């Protein structure tokens, strides 16, 4: 196939964001450390889609990237507390329950995970859910 | 300028909490100028009290940076604007915004701490003798906080 090295992917990835000309303003993706080379840790935003017991929300997550990341999909965790199907109560993403991890493609990046999400919010069923009150944490 | 950055700054125009006003510099955007009314009916009231709050390199991983300008007596403000309240020291969570900060700060000034671990003389006043404390607290507020 060519398989793209984890460490030339997340280089991608990087590169991506410092491209990024600041359009896309309802996801970001970034690196957590400003030190590790090797990209582990990344911090997400999702801001909540309008219309929705989301909406406006700015809701932070931690992204990690392990020894397989793009082989196997990113560890995604919700900092900011959120009643969402694909999210369990300690705030992990769900690899069986979120579509993009279910059916995991490689191709698949970090931010698009992001956007993803933030459909998952604005879904007809979704968009009703409770939240707690805007600000909880885990 | 983080997307995060840039909504919290929007939020802090549109959506302060009542009482209190955040507003970034145009030299530094990660820069804010504050303030916080005194809370009625606290020995604060009637006062104008102003702030300054930084978002370092590393936010949101560590807190935002936060002190007083105001001259203000209070168990847990020191004499430059120093804050002791958990949230900004060892409480901190990436998930948190500037917007709880402040609220928090709003809070501690109707709700000081003066049994917080670190000793210092105003919060020893505060315990020895409250209602003189407040008494000064009240003489500060007129002479350093006038709107």
């Amino acid at each position: 196939m060519v398989e793209v090295p984890r460490n030339f992917r997340l280089l991608e990835e990087l590169e991506t964001g410092e491209k990024g000309t600041g359009s896309n303003q309802n996801v970001s993706v970034g690196l957590r450390d400003t030190a590790d080379i090797f990209f582990h840790y990344w911090n997400g935003t999702i801001v909540g889609p309008p219309s929705t017991t989301f909406e406006y929300r700015i809701l932070s997550l931690e992204i990690y990237c392990d020894e397989n990341y793009p082989k196997v999909p990113p560890h995604i965790r919700f900092l900011s507390k959120v009643n969402l199907p694909c999210v369990d109560s300690d705030g992990t993403v769900n690899r069986e329950k979120f579509h993009v991890f279910k059916h995991w493609d490689r191709r698949t990046t970090m931010e698009l995970c992001l956007s993803e999400l933030r459909k998952e919010m604005a879904q007809p069923q979704n968009r009703k859910l409770v939240q707690p009150p805007e600000g909880s944490t885990y | 300028l983080t997307t995060r950055i840039i909504k919290e700054t929007e939020k802090l125009q549109k959506e302060c909490p009542p009482g209190i006003t955040a507003t970034p510099t145009k030299e530094n955007p990660r820069y804010f100028m504050v303030t916080i009314q005194g809370p009625p009916q606290s020995c604060y009231e009637g006062g104008l009290f102003r702030l300054e709050l930084f978002l370092p390199e590393e936010y949101p991983m560590k807190p935002p940076k936060v002190r007083f300008l105001t001259r203000i007596y209070h168990p847990n403000v020191d004499k430059v604007g120093r804050i002791c309240l958990d949230i900004i020291k060892d409480k901190w969570s990436p998930a948190l915004l500037i917007n709880k900060v402040l609220l928090s700060i709003q809070i501690l000034m109707s709700s000081p701490n003066p049994d917080d671990p670190l000793a210092n003389d105003v919060a020893e006043h505060w315990k020895e003798d409250e209602a003189s404390a407040l008494q000064t607290a009240r003489e500060w507020t007129r002479k350093y906080a006038k709107p």
